[PDB]
Order: C-alpha cells, then structure tokens, then sequence
C-alpha cells in the first residue's frame, strides 16, 4: 500500500532546457 | 582545416568565421555554445 | 521484488532564472 503525506519541493526539479553550453 | 577564414556549414549552421582550438569545458551532452547576446560562439566538431 | 520514495510532481509552464557556473553546471535557480 501507500500513504499520501505532503511535503515541499524547495529548490528542486530543474533540468537543462536546451543543449547550449553557457558560462558566467 | 583551421587558422583561416573559411565558409563553414556546421550541421546546418551557415556562416563565416576563423576556426581554431579552444579550452572550453563542453559537457558530454552539449553541442553549441552561445553568449549573453545569443550568438553562436563555439561549436563542438561532430566528427572530431 | 524482495524477500522514502515516490515524490511525484507535475510540471507547468513557468519562467525560471538559472545561474550557470563558469563550467556550464547549474549551481542555482530562482522561480519567477
Ligand atoms: C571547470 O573545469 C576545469 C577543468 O576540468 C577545472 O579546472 C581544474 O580544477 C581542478 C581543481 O578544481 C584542478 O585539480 C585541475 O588541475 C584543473 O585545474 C575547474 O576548476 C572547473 N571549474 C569549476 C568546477 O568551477
Ligand atoms: C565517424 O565514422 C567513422 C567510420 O565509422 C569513424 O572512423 C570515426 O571515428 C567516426 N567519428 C566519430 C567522431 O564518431
């Protein structure tokens, strides 16, 4: 089975949008 | 060929520019390289 | 099979501001 407790994501879940190298 | 003004057509990116060696840190999934003002800066050679 | 997980989230169209290191790594992000 499972529970349905709720938590916060905070600063999370961010991937690279495109394939362009970027610096500074 | 490097170190000369040469008409390039890298993977559909047409333009004219001097090509040479660089010391970027292109990560394994990266192909292009751009600037703050969004100009194609460094291109990872597909066959090199 | 055997003899603290399942953190599911849904994505939405949002503007994000990301800080890229000098090496292309994403060290920080702030929502908008
Ligand atoms: C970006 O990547 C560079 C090359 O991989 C890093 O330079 C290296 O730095 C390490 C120590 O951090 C040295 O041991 C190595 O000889 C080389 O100089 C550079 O630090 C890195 N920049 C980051 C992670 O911000
Ligand atoms: C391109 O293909 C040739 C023939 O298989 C191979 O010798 C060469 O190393 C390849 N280049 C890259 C960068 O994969």
């Amino acid at each position: 089975t499972t529970t349905q407790s709720y938590t916060n994501s905070f600063t999370r879940g961010v991937y690279y949008p495109d394939k362009v190298f970027r610096s500074s | 060929v490097k170190n000369k003004c040469v008409n390039f057509n890298f993977n559909g990116l047409t333009g004219t520019g001097v090509l040479t060696k660089s010391n970027k840190k292109f990560l394994p999934f990266q192909q292009f390289g751009r600037d703050i003002v969004d100009t194609t800066d460094a291109v990872r050679d597909p066959q090199t | 099979l055997n003899r603290a997980d399942y953190y599911v989230g849904y994505l939405q169209p949002r503007t994000f501001l990301l800080k890229y290191n000098e090496n292309g790594t994403i060290t920080d992000a702030v929502d908008c």
